[PDB]
RNA sequence: CCUCCUAAAGAGUAACGGAGGAGCACGAAGGUUGGCUAAUCCUGGUCGGACAUCAGGAGGUUAGUGCAAUGGCAUAAGCCAGCUUGACUGCGAGCGUGACGGCGCGAGCAGGUGCGAAAGCAGGUCAUAGUGAUCCGGUGGUUCUGAAUGGAAGGGCCAUC
RNA sequence: CAACCCGAUGCAAACUGCGAAUACCGGAGAAUGUUAUCACGGGAGACACACGGCGGGUGCUAACGUCCGUC
RNA sequence: GCCUGGCGGCCGUAGCGCGGUGGUCCCACCUGACCCCAUGCCGAACUCAGAAGUGAAACGCCGUAGCGCCGAUGGUAGUGUGGGGUCUCCCCAUGCGAGAGUAGGGAACUGCCAGGC
């Protein structure tokens, strides 16, 4: 679960990225996750991660998910017709670009965050890198 | 629907009139108002409008 | 007048030296009696209004203004009309005399009265109390009259502060409550 | 399903961009609905009922901005 | 406001007039004064004038503002505006309530001879 | 048939693409003249409370718009009242939009109206949906025609179902 | 347990207080182009298009897929 | 040239706020109101006849950066033509080049007539 509880209308276009995100340095955090590649979370991944980190940092620590999905992305049924209407809203994708701010972490060691994120990335399917907060 | 057709006449002894509509339902009121005559050349009453 | 004169005579000075005002152009004024009398119900009497009306023609020495509904949306219910009373401000003059068959009469002609609100005050400076129940005061026939009535009463001063609202009335007659 | 339908051509727009030949009564602007992005005036107005600009005299056409927040302005003078 | 009120109530025929590209003679009025004077077609340049200031028309007066008081500069300005050449000119009363003193000086400035 | 996106900043463009509406409504909901300006919250006020009406302050097209949507609207296209019928007749410089049949905008001219002191505004509604060609007939008008002549039937013409 | 609002971070075909390249419309100018341009008239054929590039709907940014624009 | 009014220009670096300031010249409130003319109640507004009063409000000035607003240099995004890589994306030559943000700017500048000095 991690979707828009509202919206304008059912089904969005399909569209495209063009790289190169827009929250890149941490704003919440001293750490964190970033794009380095382009691609789309479907959201239950950004989820399915968010609990590795968790399940690393046991407790102490404040998380951040500067991503969102927020796009609906369709489907066809199986053995069904083509062209016969845009098809009905199955999950909820969450386009990304290089640059982007994944997650971000502050209250633990660098040394935790670090392999944190480690076990992060690893149910991702864009590449993210490690940063850190930064004076900018 | 509910509006029927209604035609305006010239209180002149001319055959000349008008054509509108009115919603008898609420306004069993025949209407007048004046209106330009052609054929005489002069605004004057015109009525007949249910 | 009577009051009226009462205050540029008595008062102004007063509040002169006790809010040592730079010029007299300033001294807080009585700015005109409002009234209402929310008829509220009407709809279906309907009848308890327009009596609401005289009675309140009755006090004020103008015409009452039955006013209308804003929202039309209440959640009562009340449709875009819908009356529901008549506010009827005060002029000068009648305003004044007003102020006088008022604190000299009204609250005077008591029900169980024992002070008056001192709260009854705003932001800017302008107190507005609500008989809670017509006095019963000058109406047509005292005791041949409708059925209750109850409003309330505005007055709406020039004063910049409640603080300053308390000299003036307090300047006159105003019984209050200390 | 209760999906389709559109309404059709209905241009409205500009027809007669900046100066022109400017006639009689050309266009300049037909740009329907609207009554601010093209404001009838100069020597030219009309504004009919669909609110397309008129443009009366020949001669130029302007498109101004003349007038507290922006406030297109269509005006012609003559050329 | 009072005057921000009357001013937006001008501003209507105010613009039926520019856009009409005729000459307004603006009418002022205020308590103690009446004024009036005639503008051009741009608005910016003014041709006559004749105000109830003036001492020219305040002396022989009564009292600035006395209705006739008004009229009195009404004709005045439509003297001056004609000598000039200026005649047939649309009335401006400016917000102000076409019937009194507005009224006056305007019928007055007509009868004087201006075309209106 | 109408509105928006797709539509790549002129017009225009497809799909069993994504969304929502029309088949009407008003003699006032039209014309004009005169005047007015919200929604919402805070404070204070009889019965009045979440919200009836009253007062003051903040606020500023977040209101309103007969009905979708987009655009527009304070000089209000929004609201109120007086007086009215321009929801007139004949024409129309000149344009826009269509393969065509058509459809739309229209200053100004003549006759006559209404509102206004006046300049002036008015040829239906804030605009864009609210619709049916031709034939065959029906009704009124007309000294257009009318088979030997005078009539008439019938036909044309204009209005119209 | 949380609206609203304050600050800090993003998202949009049906968001826009901003805003290009560019296309288009018009005006003037030189050269070049065997009138290329417009109107009218005689004869047509053609209204199954395919792929590749760019912008896109749909499809799984699947298909030598499908549907528009454009070269 | 000082100040004030009417009428426009241009329409936020012209505005908002906060502070000071101005007077019977103008303006403003302000006095009176049977009356002209008004109030879906009200002389509030509109309107008329005008003191006495005062700059309190409004307004007009001047000061002030807290908020609007204007805003580059440079860099970034995008993009027309030519070319290349290649997964939907991107690079190169070359012209065009934002938005935001940064420095900074900024408490309007004006014309016509009139009236007071
Ligand atoms: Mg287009
Ligand atoms: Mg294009
Ligand atoms: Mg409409
Ligand atoms: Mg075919
Ligand atoms: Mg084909
Ligand atoms: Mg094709
Ligand atoms: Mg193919």
């Amino acid at each position: 679960m991690l979707q828009p509880k509202r919206t304008k209308f059912r089904k969005m276009h399909k569209g495209r990225n063009r790289g190169l995100a827009q929250g890149t340095d941490v704003s919440f955090g001293s750490f964190g996750l970033k794009a380095v590649g382009r691609g789309r979370l479907t959201a239950r991944q950004i989820e399915a991660a968010r609990r590795a980190m968790t399940r690393a940092v046991k407790r102490q620590g404040k998380i951040w998910i500067r991503v969102f999905p927020d796009k609906p992305i369709t489907e066809k049924p199986l053995a069904v017709r083509m062209g016969k209407g845009k098809g009905n809203v199955e999950y909820w994708v969450a386009l990304i670009q290089p640059g982007k701010v994944l997650y971000e972490m502050d209250g633990v060691p660098e040394e935790l965050a670090r392999e944190a994120f480690k076990l992060a990335a690893a149910k991702l399917p864009i590449k993210t890198t490690f940063v850190t907060k930064t004076v900018m | 629907g509910i509006r029927e057709k209604i035609k305006l006449v010239s209180s002149a002894g001319t055959g000349h009139f008008y054509t509108t509509t009115k919603n008898k339902r609420t306004k069993p009121e025949k209407l007048e108002l004046k209106k330009f005559d052609p054929v005489v050349r002069q605004h004057v009453i015109y009525k007949e409008a249910k | 007048a009577k009051l009226h004169d009462y205050y540029k005579d008595e008062v102004v000075k007063k509040l002169m030296t006790e809010f040592n005002y730079n010029s007299v152009m300033q001294v807080p004024r009585v700015e005109k009696i409002t009234l209402n009398m929310g008829v509220g119900e009407a709809i279906a009497d309907k009848k308890l209004l327009d009596n609401a009306a005289a009675d309140l023609a009755a006090i004020s020495g103008q015409k009452p203004l039955i006013t209308k509904a804003r929202k039309s949306v209440a959640g009562f219910k009340i449709r875009q009309g819908y009356p529901i009373g008549c506010k009827v401000t005060l002029r000068g003059e009648r305003m004044w005399e007003f102020f006088e068959r008022l604190i000299t009469i009204a609250v005077p002609r008591i029900r169980d009265f024992r002070g008056l609100s001192a709260k009854s005050f705003d932001g800017r400076g302008n107190y507005s109390m609500g008989v809670r129940e017509q006095i019963i005061f000058p109406e047509i026939d005292y005791d041949k009259v409708d059925r209750v009535r109850g409003l309330d009463i505005t007055i709406t001063t020039t004063a910049k502060s409640d603080e300053e609202g308390r000299a003036l009335l307090a300047a006159f007659d105003f019984p209050f409550r200390k | 399903g209760g999906s389709t339908r559109n309404g059709r051509d209905s241009e409205a727009k500009r027809l007669g961009v900046k100066r022109f030949g400017g006639e009689s009564v050309l266009a300049g602007s037909i740009i329907v609905r609207q009554r601010g992005t093209k404001f009838h005036a100069g020597a030219n107005v009309g504004c009919g009922r669909d609110h397309t600009l008129f443009a009366k005299a020949d001669g130029k056409v302007k498109f101004e901005v003349k007038g507290p927040k922006n406030r297109k302005f269509i005006s012609i003078e003559a050329e | 406001d009072k005057k921000s009120a009357r001013i937006r109530r001008a501003t209507r025929a105010r613009r039926k007039l520019q856009e009409l590209g005729a000459t307004r003679l603006v009418v002022h009025r205020t308590p103690r004064h009446i004024y009036a004077q005639v503008i051009a077609p741009n608005g910016s340049e003014v041709l006559v004038a004749a105000s109830t200031v003036e001492k020219a028309i305040a002396e022989q007066l009564k009292y600035t503002g006395n209705k006739d008081a008004a009229a009195a500069v009404g004709k005045a300005v439509a003297e001056r505006a004609l000598e000039k050449g200026i005649k047939d000119v649309s009335f401006d009363r400016s917000g102000f309530q076409y019937h009194g003193r507005v009224q006056a000086l305007a019928d007055a400035a007509r009868e004087a001879g201006l075309q209106f």
